[PDB]
């Protein structure tokens, strides 16, 4: 057998501020507990959202939110609060579980400035690998979830909650183990 | 310009 | 949209790996207009590794398909094979300038889908020492989540992809 590329523990590159961990810390933790919640603080008109796929909770529940006004689902800031609201309920481990958590960043160049004052601004970019709890409390539907995150960050428009937005937010769903 | 701060 | 952009890149690029021949031409550090520009090297993230160079990520491609001995793959078995199942992609600068010739600033509005800086994530399997069209005679089997970002190659679009668009940015993961 050829032997697979070998795989380390999670690469963290963020700036010196630290936003990776202040990001991540309260993501997991309010889409567990107040979903809703991240939106205001972190979405912004601009932001966009996929949800993909590579019984399961989320694949009905993505079905026929799609058909109403493997597989793809990508809204704009419009419909993001819509779309969460359907995503089943979760409990992730805790992030100083750290061998559950493959979550990899670094800062690279060449956003825009939304201010203006400069030509190019630094962004953050995450991926996550993790697994969740998934539950569906109408269809007695208890499982664990694998799955993908990919966040880029950067400045955020004036007057925002915080110095840093969410642009971009790609969550692939994947494995459902029944449990 | 960035709010992240400088690698290390 | 801008599914399409992506899906010529993700076509070369996967063929590419699975042919064994190197991807280290889609990346921004071969690229001369970029690099006179002063562009960074791409930033590579291979499972936690930072890998210096596309081309170590190449040798590292090869590493693993690579067999040593005590066995030995039947004929017909395909050391390493990587299947998608799904890419998606988001806009993150739809009026990305850096090295640009200001004609293509002239020519192409942010609304005009060329001047794009993408994220792209992919997802799918990879199967070792599997037939080449099976998904079920593989010795082992991983799944993989790529992400890239991808800036626009001024020298291709100024007259699809796997040059249309060149890597910036890549962490693969798999597991």
């Amino acid at each position: 057998s050829p032997t697979p590329l070998p795989q380390l523990p999670s690469n963290v590159r963020d700036g010196e501020n630290n936003v990776a961990s202040t990001f991540l810390q309260a993501f997991f933790q309010l889409w567990d507990h107040d979903r809703l919640t991240l939106i205001p603080q972190f979405y912004d008109s601009e932001t966009t959202f996929s949800v993909v796929f590579a019984q399961d909770p989320a694949s009905s529940s993505c079905s026929k939110f799609s058909r109403n006004l493997l597989q793809r689902l990508f809204v704009g800031s419009n419909l993001i609060a819509d779309l969460w609201k359907v995503l089943p309920a979760t409990r992730h481990p805790s992030l100083d579980q750290t061998s559950q958590w493959l979550i990899d960043c670094h800062t690279f160049p060449h956003l825009a400035d939304p201010t203006g004052m400069a030509p190019y601004a630094m962004g953050l970019m995450i991926n996550v690998n993790g697994q969740c709890e998934e539950a569906d409390i109408s269809q007695n539907l208890y499982g664990t979830r694998t799955f993908s995150r990919c966040f880029i960050l950067g400045p955020s428009k004036p007057g925002a909650p915080h110095p840093y937005r969410v642009l971009s937010d790609q969550l692939t769903l994947h494995t459902w183990k029944p449990q | 310009s960035s709010v992240f701060g400088a690698p290390a | 949209s801008r599914r399409y952009a992506a899906k010529s890149f993700v076509e070369w690029y996967y063929r590419q790996i699975n042919e064994n021949k190197p991807v280290a031409s889609g990346y921004v550090n071969n690229n001369a207009t970029y690099t006179k520009a002063g562009h960074p090297p791409a930033d590579i993230t291979i499972n936690g590794r930072v890998v210096a160079t596309p081309e170590e990520w190449d040798t590292m491609l090869k590493e693993q398909r690579a067999q040593h001995n005590t066995s030995t793959l039947p004929i017909g078995r395909k050391p390493v094979r990587y299947d998608v199942d799904c890419f998606d992609v988001h806009v993150i600068n739809a009026d990305y300038r850096f090295a640009a010739p200001q004609r293509m600033i002239e020519q192409h509005a942010p609304t005009d889908g060329v001047r794009m800086m993408m994220a792209l994530t992919v997802s799918g399997s990879v199967y070792f020492g599997a037939s080449p069209r099976s998904t079920d005679d593989y010795v082992i089997k991983q799944h993989f989540n790529d992400v890239f970002i991808l800036v626009p190659n001024w020298d291709v679009l100024e007259k699809r992809s796997g040059r249309k668009y060149l890597i910036a940015s890549h962490k693969y993961r798999a597991y």
